[PDB]
RNA sequence: AUAGGUUUGGUCCUAGCCUUUCUAUUAGCUCUUAGUAAGAUUACACAUGCAAGCAUCCCCGUUCCAGUGAGUUCACCCUCUAAAUCA
């Protein structure tokens, strides 16, 4: 079996799931946790399931971790402009913390979708070449066109043999 | 991360670009042309036929 | 294809160039088609430009690029 | 060696002979490859029969001549296509030798695309979104004036003859390169036919 | 890459295989290969007829005007193509050429008239 | 004011989706593709449900009618006939404005010529260059020989109308000269065989009654509904047929007459129907039914 | 006038903004300045010959 | 293997034997299907009311080679071979 | 991997080596003949043919292209800002 408790944390598809994308402004993610007291527990499972969640879809933020080091769980994002976002999470589950940091520093659907018709752009469904980046390779690959002499060699007539021979 | 030097390609660079200036050919001996071979015989070159008269 | 440091064949060494005849009549008439054809180029050509400089300046400082800053903003606060 | 179901290649499916040595299984239900080891090649033989001599071991279309591969003969069709997922079955599967696998998709094709294999046929969206007809290129487009007049689009594609004079100054400059003067070209091309 | 002078130009890019040529509008360099690297492609060309007997010219037009708003230059056949769609005037020499064609096919009547009347 | 209705309108669609019925079985029935291992949940009866209220939601969506057009009008527009190309060119030059954003009705397709003539391109010629330079998935460049009398029969003969009807939809457009011929051909092999259940509980039966009504058709229709104890639905298919033909003995008479239910439906099956007979022993044999639940 | 097929665009755009006026679309070709091909350049961006004559 | 194979298939729980323990509808979800809710038993007893708490991780012991091939990892020129009908 | 053969007198558990599958190069033996795709082992020497000119003189090109893989985190991003092209 896969190491570790909670194995499904290590997979592709629990990484994919995580549903907030900071905008551009977010830098600097701190968290300072505690280890212990039942006013933290949503505090330190935000920690053990969410953060990989989070560093995933965001992977140029710098999230930073501290434990024990003040009484109360809290949160604090840097954004590039200069402002601290203090985000106090004691008695608070991860899952609202998950959706608390989506409303405030979190892009809207509206910006994603836009974000995702950029990408269909890039792929334009007429531009020939290799399949690597396009459809198709060739013209010969539309149906109705003049085919590739590999498959199916082409009338002696189109061949530059034969045209040369009645050339000269 | 620090590059070597290369040196003597400096030294040529600057060489070169001075001794060009020293030795600049003149418009007399870049411009002359022998009127029997319609050549100018600094470079060998052949003037367009459209302009030999 | 050759660099500088190479030579000219010997053989090639000989070859002057020839003048192609020129047809009057046909030089005259291409000389004026290309004038105005290469001028409705020009002009086309400039008329892009400002459309590329002006999608530019409206993409970045233009009255809809703003607003949307500011709403943006507004909704930061 | 001739079969009489040529004609009627459905008829031999549905005959007694048939479903006395096949029954209700497929004709490759017996069929084993011979090969060296425990995964079999991945491309099967090319062909059972060259130049009109079979092979040792031949595929199930190969063994039985009355078996005639058409698209017509949808019965044998379907025995080579899943009845679950729609998917002709790859050579191996079956055993079918290159030749015969290529001529069989060509006739599952040709079947289905007539209409004779049913196959699944999924439920597709709209193309446009929107189906509005008030964009110039279904409105009528105001024509030009040089088209309604029928004149060249720029008046520099006519024809337009030279000057006396201008004619006369190139002459002095290529002298010894002229070439015949030309008059007026036709209007309509002058193709001899 | 970065050459030692040139501009961006717009080109065709020869693909295909032997006795099949099929060309492919690109935007590129003055000085990269002809199959080489491109900064992006603005449409294509079958030159040869397809089973409905026409030629096949896709243009990115909305591209192409920001290309050429940059600073594109145009190849000769590709400045040729424009003129058969409509986008730029035909080119100068296409005329020419033409005329000339005519001029040939004048003396060709009188020479094949000939014939006949012999045979 | 009063305007012979459209399909689009609303009050006639909702007539048209009471009628079309929801067999999610039919619309979410299973099919043969590429299978994956099924998936398995614990549903509460609440939960179960909910499962079914957003599963009668999604096969909305799904029956959701094509909108009928009218046959588009061929495009014969030139743009220029510049007589120095004449001869000049063998081949015509289709020219397509490929680019992600032009929606395709709105795209430039323009042809030349070899006389010279700088054309727009036929509908035809349009949706095939659509095609070539932004290949959508179902639709083919050449048109499918299963288009073809000798092929279409086949398919009525097994039973096949719905999905000759999908690859109509896919590969042709909705207000092409193909499209309508295919359409309106499986309507009449439908009333013929008398297949107008095959049909039922899918996209395509609004366009059925749509076709139906405008021809005065509408009498097998109606007799399947009646045989089918669908009193209820045969009634609003009546009132359509009078609401698109308002200047009628029998329109203008119920609406006088207040006909309603049954006296509705004998107006109807005695003056106009070609079937009255057929109408009025079905509305017979349904007495007899009728009055069975009465005792 | 323009090139045939830039102006059955421009009036579609016109048209399909709202803009009803049939005011045949044209350039300014005036502002351009033809100059002769035979003007003088200028000499100064005009290179020289090396010493070496290669 | 045999043992074992026999020991596996001997344990192999039913779906109305499922709904007999859980008191819960097992309603099977298709991809050919669409969201139908194919309801393939039910338990014949009374039927239970609360819905099953839903954990949103699942502390499910993953298997290595299931996720590897899962995420396109595992690339064995072995695995996935044309093989005659069995 | 859907695996298989092989330790022993034998049986289990570990374990390596092989087998079966798919490519590429070279050899042996064969090798009727049509299209297309590819094609020095060698950064070791070369016969000495041919590949940079065009243009009414200047200028421009010949620094690109085409090669090779000997050396090798200077190939991608960001910040500034050249040289080009946009008359
Ligand atoms: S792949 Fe199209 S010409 Fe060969």
């Amino acid at each position: 079996p896969m190491k570790g408790r909670f194995p499904i944390r290590r997979t592709l598809q629990y990484l994919s799931q995580g549903n907030v994308v900071f905008k551009d402004s977010v830098k600097v993610m701190t968290v300072n946790y505690n280890t212990h007291g039942e006013l933290g527990e949503g505090a330190r499972k935000f920690v053990f399931f969410n953060i990989p969640q989070i560093q995933y879809k965001n992977p140029w933020v710098q999230i930073m971790m501290f434990k024990n080091m003040t009484p109360s769980p809290f949160l604090r994002f840097y954004l590039d402009s200069g402002e601290q976002v203090l985000v106090d999470v004691e008695t608070k589950s991860n899952k609202e913390i998950m959706e608390h940091i989506r409303k405030i520093l979190g892009k809207n659907e509206e910006t994603l979708r836009e974000e995702e018709e950029e990408k269909k752009q890039l792929s334009h469904p007429a531009n020939f070449g290799p399949r690597k980046y396009c459809l198709r390779e060739c013209i010969c690959e539309v149906e109705g066109q003049v085919p590739c002499p590999s498959l199916v060699p082409l009338p002696k007539e189109m061949r530059g043999k034969y045209k040369a021979a009645l050339k000269a | 991360k620090k590059v070597r030097p290369r040196l003597i390609a400096e030294l040529a660079r600057r060489v070169r670009a001075l001794r060009e200036q020293l030795n600049r050919p003149r418009d007399s001996q870049l411009y002359a042309v022998d009127y029997e071979t319609l050549t100018r015989p600094f470079s060998g070159r052949r003037l367009p036929v459209r302009a030999w008269a | 294809r050759k660099t500088r440091h190479d030579p000219l064949a010997k053989s090639k060494i000989e070859r002057v160039n020839m003048p192609p005849a020129v047809d009057p009549a046909e030089f005259f008439v291409l000389m004026e088609r290309y004038q105005h054809y290469r001028q409705t180029v020009r002009a086309l050509r400039m008329e892009f430009v400002s459309e590329v400089q002006r999608k530019v300046h409206e993409a970045r400082a233009g009255v809809l690029a703003e607003r949307k800053a500011l709403k943006d903003a507004a909704e930061h606060r | 060696p001739i079969s009489p179901y040529k004609d009627e290649p459905w008829k031999y499916l549905e005959s007694e002979e048939y479903q006395e040595r096949y029954g209700s299984r497929p004709v490759w239900a017996d069929y084993r490859r011979n090969h060296k080891g425990g995964v079999p090649p991945q491309r099967t033989r090319k062909t059972c029969i060259r130049r009109n001599k079979v092979v040792g071991n031949p595929c199930p279309i190969c063994r039985d001549h009355k078996l005639h591969v058409d698209f017509r003969n949808v019965k044998l069709l379907e025995q080579f296509v899943c009845a679950h997922t729609g998917i002709i079955f790859y050579a191996p599967y079956t055993g079918v030798c290159v030749k015969q696998h290529k001529r069989l998709t060509q006739a599952i094709q040709k079947a289905r695309d007539h209409g004779l294999l049913i196959y699944h046929i999924p439920q597709v969206e709209p193309r446009d979104l929107d189906f509005s007809t008030s964009h110039g290129a279904v409105s009528a487009t105001p024509p030009a004036p040089t088209l309604v007049s029928g004149d060249p689009w720029y008046p520099w594609y006519n024809w337009k003859q030279p000057p006396e004079r201008e004619l006369s100054r190139l002459r002095r400059l290529y002298q010894g390169h002229l070439q015949e003067e030309s008059g007026p070209p036709p209007e309509s091309m002058p193709k001899m036919p | 890459k970065a050459y030692r002078g040139g501009h961006l130009t717009i080109r065709l890019a020869l693909g295909g295989c032997t006795n099949r040529p099929f060309y492919r509008i690109v935007a590129a360099h003055n000085k990269c290969p002809r199959d080489g690297r491109f900064v992006e492609q603005l449409g294509s060309y079958d030159p040869l007829p397809n089973s409905h007997g026409e030629k096949l010219v896709a243009l990115n037009l909305d591209r192409i005007r920001h290309w050429i708003g940059c600073g594109a230059h145009l190849s000769k056949p590709m400045e040729k193509l424009l003129g058969l769609a409509g986008f730029f005037p035909l080119h100068p020499m296409m005329i020419t050429n033409a005329e000339r064609l005519r001029r040939k096919r004048a003396r060709e009547v009188l020479l094949a008239s000939q014939k006949t009347d012999a045979e | 004011e009063t305007k012979k209705p459209t399909f689009m309108d609303e009050e006639v669609q909702s007539i048209l989706t009471k009628m079309t019925g929801l067999n999610l079985q039919k619309t979410f029935k299973p099919a043969i593709q590429e299978l994956k291992p099924p998936t398995y949940k614990l549903m509460t009866q609440a939960q179960l449900e909910e499962a079914t209220r957003q599963a009668v939601e999604a096969a909305k969506v799904r029956l959701k009618m094509p909108p009928v057009l009218e046959e588009r009008v061929p495009i014969n527009d030139v743009l220029a006939e510049d007589k120095i190309l004449e001869g000049t060119e063998t081949t015509k030059y289709v020219f397509t404005d490929i680019s992600y954003s032009i929606p395709h009705r709105e795209r430039f397709i323009v042809v030349r010529e070899p006389s010279g003539t700088l054309r727009k391109a036929s509908w035809e010629e349009r949706d095939r260059m659509i095609q070539v330079y932004f290949p959508k998935e179902g639709r083919k460049i050449l048109t499918p020989i299963i288009f073809k009398e000798e092929n279409l029969r086949t398919m009525y003969s097994q039973d096949r109308h719905v999905d000759v009807l999908n690859l109509c939809f896919a590969q042709f457009e909705p207000d092409s000269t193909e499209y309508i011929k295919v359409h309106h051909k499986t309507y009449e092999d439908i009333d013929k065989r008398g297949k107008y259940d095959l049909l039922r509980s899918t996209r395509y039966f609004g366009g059925m009654v749509w076709y139906f009504v405008n021809n005065k058709k509408i009498d097998g229709l109606l007799i399947d509904q009646i045989q089918r104890d669908l009193i209820d639905d045969a009634t609003n298919l009546v009132q359509l047929y009078h609401v698109l033909h308002p200047d009628g003995q029998s329109a203008q008479g119920a609406k006088d007459q207040a006909a309603e239910g049954i006296n509705l439906i004998k107006v109807f099956a005695k003056t106009e129907a070609q079937k009255g007979a057929y109408i009025e022993l079905t509305l017979q044999t349904y007495q007899e039914a009728l009055s069975r639940h009465s005792a | 006038p323009y090139p045939p097929l830039l102006r059955a665009m421009i009036i579609a755009e016109r048209q399909k903004n709202g803009d009803t006026s049939t005011e045949e679309p044209m350039l300014n070709v005036q502002r351009i300045r033809m100059e002769p091909w035979d003007y003088p350049a200028k000499q100064e961006d005009k290179g020289r010959a090396k010493g070496t004559p290669v | 293997l045999t043992q074992g194979l026999f020991r596996g298939l001997s344990r192999q729980e039913t779906h109305q034997q499922l709904a007999d323990k859980k008191g819960l509808h097992v309603v099977e979800i298709r991809e050919e299907c669409g969201p139908l809710p194919i309801v393939v038993a039910s338990p014949r007893g009374p039927l239970r009311k609360d819905p099953e708490p839903e954990d949103e991780v699942p502390d499910v012991k993953l298997d290595w080679e299931d996720v590897k091939t899962a995420q396109g990892m595992k690339r064995s020129v072995w695995s996935n071979l044309k093989r005659a009908a069995t």
